[PDB]
């Protein structure tokens, strides 16, 4: 009765989804193939049922390039998925936002909207979409934004939560990253409705320092993201003392209509040979959330003010132990909140210990994801701005884009839009003096 | 023969009302299936106030169970007294309430209010002499505030001569389970001023305070919280349910207890409250019942009475007790604490001593007090709303759903005009 | 209805669930150690291929 | 490396210990079958204040 | 009488406490609705 | 509740920590790894009952040299501490208070301070941050400096005992040892509470006479130091007729707010085949406590006075036999006490008998730890100044400290305040004439 359609765009999205679905499958109990063990309504939140015991997910894997969909179609999940939902292109978007948005988008977008429409026809009440991608190459950015425009046209009253991998702030892995990222920022400011930021280097550091893994890999980097997405959209999957809805996340985290870029964190990232030594109680897992080395984005919260924080407790958690933890954390002067919001906390309770994939993480009795809408993300935005200004000073790498077909003015429009985002972040930054 | 219809709105309202139905089912001797298994004929003598008769003695509660989320009544029906309500009372619809007063008052809530009202009608003309209606809801957050106040307005304009008892869980200072609680609660309080007759405000902070300090409980959960609400929820309506001397129904309390038509906000209290370890060290009687009753640590709302004057007060006692004890100790508490009681309203206590005590106890007492300590509760969330509203924050969903900027100013001006009389009574 | 309110049921449930967590962590520790043996066998394989 | 995402077959000692579900069979077989509608002609009796079926013996 | 009656009520309260303790140990004996265990186990 | 972290910094500390902990466990119950062997609420203070009925230590073994800390995470107690707890550096603080309050330290200091946070957030009444650090090898001096300062700021009124090891009269195992002391007492005189200084030269002398051991090693000394640290923190982890917490020591021993430098001396330090010949009676133990050839710092009590002594007896101690002993002492004329301190010593009695780590200290059914603000530690303080003077004379071994920070001034600036300490002692011992 409550369910959301998962769309994965680009290698990033496809792979986050790889982990995402593996986790969902385990949680519910669905086996690889799709048939259940020798035997609930939780499968209604992500899967369907064919009347034959073959739960198929509401997933649309779109990529303009094969081998990343072909790994899925060859591997052990070839029968969980609908063999045609995995939409495959024939030409890579080439780290070109406007190739994924202007030239190779029209050979696939009609099929993608057709499959979104077919999935949404089998929907009682559609709570929203979950768009998984990066702010990187053309597949992750241009096809994503061109998808967002059509879902804004077709599903204008429908929620669209988003999980995006922000560019690495210090090193990165490509040279047109700021171009593509500011273009998709400009085209997803006005269409995306709540877009959770995940930086690679924060996952890198938390895996190195807390997970006691000196060899972490992308099989771990968004294996953590699978956990955090499940802990977000599990409150409509189970019951709780304080159950929270997907529209409740938006109405309690995005204060102005443009400020919809929260940063997240996970609680217990403890490392199997490490949790024989801590209480893992509610107070210290909340303190581990608010500690400035466990975030999803490399940005220091001390250079900014929190505006709205939603805590998602799953597991055997007491809401008045949560009361005690919040009363403890609101007295520390280091964690600064905005003054136009005397209470800025949401609590969500779910009676479900987290499922553990065979791998690095240990299971814990209590786990909270903290979703904060901070003013400190303007630091990362301005750093990417200096990045783009330094590259765009003399029209470097613009000839590819204007040769395939994007006009020169879209760069200036993206610059003006994200500078307006800078100004809005400062404007919600300073206090009230009237 | 008298008659009360139970409205339950929101998740908090549904859970507290479910605990209420469990408590009075075990009081009347009704099992979960609905049949009668009791020991005293007085339980069956006045059973058809909460419990409509059916075929062969399967008494059905006359409560409507309302939420915009079709998830909490499923838990209610899976609960320990789930299989007792009529399934036509369960009204819902898949939509996003989103703890939003505009979304509970001007959209899908206002879509569902008509289908709610049809069931409320059927249960209202399936009566003999209706005292009125009793809504359980939480002011902080949506559904219970939005649809609750819309339902109160519609029921008041349909039946305007019946007593409305709204048990509201007002948001607490120390924490807040949702972030838009001032936004929801100023509008719901604005609507509760000029509709209802008896509001009962319950803070969650005071619930946990009586859970820790008085009950000495280690891990007090939401079930125990709603049980402590259900204690006074059941104890206020006992003289319309059971025999005894000095009977008092809801309108007798209301006329005896609201001086000016705006100051009808009340602080509940249930005070034979002892821990399991401290029960045996006790000499349970009416003087000590008065001591815990007028003690400010068994209160159910986070408002200290010693920063205000009591305007008027009731004790609904229950049990085989002498009445010289209650009469002389009400006189003695009035004489001991004089500056905290108003002088322009003398003899400002009420006593109503029903005979049947609750199970597991010999005597009990329900506290009702119209203290001027509601001042701090209103002023605090006035401050929180003004801080959230000067900077135009967390409100674009309200204006998208169809609010005006002028309506919030009306609500805040009305709640400040509710806080003005409680200023004036504190200084005559 | 007696399950849902006794509070010592809930404390004793905390106890059983913590014991189950501890034993499950031990099983996970064994599994990760088996992963370490598999990686060592991989390294020996690549060594002999290199030679 | 993408083969890791379906490998290590689930042991019968890896899952979380308990599963608290949200089962909507009640809403499932209520919602489609209406929400009740008062579409009838009234049958409520001639209810008075306190003298339902009185006696008028005090007359000539 | 009012004495013997009072003593009788106190004894009823002590016997009820004893019955509560025996009931609490019985129900903590080991207690699992199949629904509370995902197919993973059964 | 009853609580007291232990921040062992530097080798001497870490090494002594090894001894102190070994003793704490065998006395309380925790097994090498933990899981109280059991079949009551002592551990609580100097431990933390985690999940699974565990018993974790309350410590943070810090030192900028792997070697030492490594031999802990590879030996008997490699299970008690949670890896994170023991923080270690990469390059040594080559004997240099500079490397401490200045270079190789600005880095690690951040973490140790954060780890101190968690170890104190899982508490409810920190009764004292016991800091064990020697007064020589850079680390022990410089690192401690940074720590003491930071703690004093955040954890303010909170007690801060520091069982530092005083430099040595003769012997000495560092030609720069002198410099560090006159630069480390410029921070233990303005950010400390009751730093109990103990000289290694005495434990040496005692080990030879009483303990009989002809050539015991370091471990043997650190173990005697354990009995002393134990006795002090025993009233806050066991029972007693006249208890004495850490706060009581500070508000009973230190006279004016800058004489926080007392001296300790254990009781029955007898040796198996020699204890079967004495009565270890309460009086007998205290008669020895004030003896001039058992004080744990060469400084002799004869050439000095007793500002205020503290006596903490442990084991079978009839509480009407200590008054006997204290009288049978104040009566003598040898022991002299400042006129300005009428009342003599403060009595402390605990039942829990001193435990025995199968090693040296034999079985004695009673004991006492004697503290005193003797007016004769000046002798040692002065010996130190001469060294600093004789060395700063030809600004020797100074190019280093000034190359790794520490402007030349420091030495001068501090040495002045060190001489200020001298006056304070020869001023509180002056005989009231008005
Ligand atoms: N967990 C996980 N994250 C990934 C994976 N692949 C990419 N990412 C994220 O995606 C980011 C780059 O995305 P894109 O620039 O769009 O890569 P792309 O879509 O393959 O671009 P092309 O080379 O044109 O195919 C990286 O910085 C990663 O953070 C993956 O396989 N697993
Ligand atoms: N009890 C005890 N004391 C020791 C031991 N080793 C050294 N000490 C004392 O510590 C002093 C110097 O050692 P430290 O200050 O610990 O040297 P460090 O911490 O390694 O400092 P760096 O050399 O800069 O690394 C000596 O004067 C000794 O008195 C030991 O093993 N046990
Ligand atoms: N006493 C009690 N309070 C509850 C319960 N469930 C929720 N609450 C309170 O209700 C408040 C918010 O509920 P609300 O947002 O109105 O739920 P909604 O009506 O579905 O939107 C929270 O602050 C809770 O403290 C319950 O079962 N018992």
């Amino acid at each position: 009765q409550r369910e959301c359609i998962s769309v994965h765009v680009g290698q990033a999205g496809v792979q986050i989804g790889n982990a995402c679905w593996e986790l969902y499958c385990l949680e519910h109990g669905i086996q690889p193939d799709g048939q259940m063990p020798s035997d609930d309504d939780s499968f209604n939140t992500f899967f369907s049922e064919t009347g034959a015991g073959k739960h198929v997910p509401r997933a649309v894997f779109v990529d303009l390039e094969p081998t990343v969909i072909d790994e899925v179609r060859t591997g052990t999940y070839r029968q969980l998925f609908h063999p045609e939902q995995l939409i495959t292109g024939k030409e890579d978007a080439a780290n070109n936002y406007a190739r994924g948005h202007y030239t190779i988008g029209k050979e696939l977008i009609d099929l993608v909207l057709d499959r979104i429409r077919k999935l949404a026809d089998q929907c009682t009440g559609l709570q929203g979409f979950l768009i998984f991608h990066s702010f990187g190459g053309g597949t992750g950015s241009g096809f994503t934004s061109l998808l967002m425009e059509r879902l804004s046209v077709d599903y204008g009253k429908k929620s669209k939560l988003e999980f995006s991998i922000y560019p690495a702030p210090q090193v990165s892995t490509a040279v047109v990253e700021p171009y593509n990222s500011i273009l998709t920022t400009h085209t997803t400011l006005e269409h995306s409705d709540c877009a959770f930021m995940v930086d690679n280097e924060a996952i890198y550091d938390i895996c190195r320092r807390n997970l006691d893994i000196e060899r972490p890999t992308y099989t771990n980097l968004n294996r953590l993201i699978s956990q955090i997405v499940s802990s977000i959209t599990a409150s409509l999957r189970f019951d709780g003392a304080l159950n929270v809805d997907l529209t409740e996340f938006q109405t309690n985290l995005v204060p102005y209509p443009r400020i919809h870029f929260p940063l997240a964190t996970y609680a217990p990232v403890i490392s199997a040979e490490k949790a024989y030594h801590e209480q893992l109680s509610v107070a210290e897992i909340t303190n581990a959330c608010f500690e400035p080395a466990n975030q999803m984005v490399k940005c220091d919260p001390r250079h900014g003010k929190y505006m709205a924080c939603c805590l998602l407790y799953r597991g055997d958690v007491v809401p008045k132990d949560v009361n005690a933890a919040i009363a403890a954390i609101k007295t520390k002067r280091s964690i600064q909140f905005v003054d136009w919001c005397p209470t800025g906390f949401k609590v969500g309770i779910n009676y479900q210990p987290p499922t553990v994939v065979p791998g690095d993480l240990a299971k814990v009795q209590r786990a909270v994801c903290m979703l904060s809408n901070t003013t400190a993300i303007a630091e990362a935005w301005a750093r990417l701005d200096h990045k783009f200004d330094l590259m765009y000073a003399k029209r470097a790498f613009v000839h590819w884009y204007v040769g395939e077909g994007m006009e020169e003015g879209e760069f200036s429009e993206a610059r003006e839009d994200m500078a307006a985002l800078e100004k809005d972040y400062e404007e919600v930054g300073m206090d009230s003096v009237e | 023969m008298r008659e009360i219809v139970h409205l339950q709105a929101g998740q908090c309202g549904n859970q507290i009302g479910a605990k209420f139905w469990e408590v009075i089912s075990d009081e009347h001797g009704i099992d979960p299936t609905g049949t009668y298994h009791g020991d005293s004929d007085l339980q069956l003598e006045r059973i058809n106030v909460y419990y409509n008769e059916a075929t062969g003695g399967k008494y059905v509660p006359r409560a409507v169970l309302v939420d915009l989320e079709p998830g909490t009544m499923d838990s209610v029906r899976s609960g320990p007294f789930g299989q007792i309500f009529r399934p036509d009372n369960f009204v819902f619809g898949q939509s996003g309430a989103g703890n939003n007063w505009a979304k509970g008052h001007y959209t899908e809530g206002a879509e569902l209010v008509d289908s709610v009202l049809d069931v409320v009608r059927k249960e209202a003309e399936s009566c003999d002499c209706l005292q009125g209606f009793q809504l359980t809801h939480s002011l902080g957050g949506g559904t219970g505030s939005g649809m609750g106040t819309l339902l109160i307005s519609k029921i008041r304009e349909e039946y305007p001569d019946r007593i409305m008892n709204t048990f509201s869980v007002v948001p607490s200072p120390k924490v807040s389970d949702t972030v838009v609680e001032p936004y929801n609660a100023t509008l719901s309080v604005h609507q509760l001023v000029e509709n209802t007759d008896e509001t009962y405000c319950i803070d969650n902070e005071a619930l946990y305070d009586i859970c820790f300090r008085t009950l000495k409980l280690t891990t007090p959960t939401y079930g125990d919280l709603n049980h402590l609400v259900s204690a006074t929820m059941s104890g206020v309506t006992t003289c319309l349910r059971f025999p005894g001397q000095l009977n008092a129904d809801l309108r007798k309390l209301a006329v005896n207890m609201v001086p000016f038509p705006r100051l009808h906000f009340f602080m509940p209290g249930f005070a034979p409250l002892t821990s399991r370890g401290s029960q045996q060290y006790r000499a349970l009687t009416v003087p000590e019942l008065t001591q815990q009753m007028f003690d400010a640590k068994n209160m159910m709302a986070a408002c200290d009475p010693r920063h205000g004057r009591y305007l008027t007060v009731a004790a609904v006692f229950r049990g085989r007790m002498s009445m010289k004890e209650v009469d002389e100790q009400m006189l003695n508490v009035q004489n001991k604490n004089s500056s905290y009681f108003v002088e322009w309203i003398p003899n400002n206590v009420k006593t109503a001593v029903c005979d049947i005590p609750p199970r597991g106890l010999k005597m009990s007492a329900t506290f009702i007090g119209n203290s001027t300590a509601i001042q701090e509760l209103f002023k605090r969330i006035s401050e929180q709303f003004t801080a959230m509203f000067r900077r135009k924050a967390f409100l674009h969903w309200y204006t998208g759903e169809g609010m005006d900027e002028m309506e919030f100013t009306e609500a805040e001006s009305n709640m400040n005009d509710l806080g003005n009389p409680v200023v004036t009574r504190g200084a005559c | 209805q007696f399950r849902e309110c006794c509070e010592e049921l809930r404390v004793e449930l905390f106890c059983i669930h913590q014991k189950a967590v501890c034993e499950e962590r031990k099983a996970q520790i064994a599994f990760n150690e088996e992963l370490k043996r598999q990686k060592l066998v991989e390294e020996q394989m690549f060594l002999k291929l290199w030679e | 490396n993408s083969s890791n995402y379906g490998e290590f077959l689930p042991m019968p000692q890896f899952f979380p210990c308990y599963y608290t579900p949200k089962e909507q069979v009640f809403s499932g077989h209520i919602r489609a079958t209406g929400f009740y509608q008062n579409n009838t002609l009234n049958t409520t009796p001639d209810r008075t204040r306190t003298l339902d079926f009185p006696n008028f013996q005090h007359t000539l | 009488a009012e004495k013997e009656e009072e003593r009788r009520e106190f004894e009823a309260g002590i016997a009820a406490e004893k019955n509560f303790q025996d009931k609490i140990e019985k129900i903590l004996s080991t207690h699992v609705l199949p629904r509370n265990i995902h197919p993973m186990r059964r």
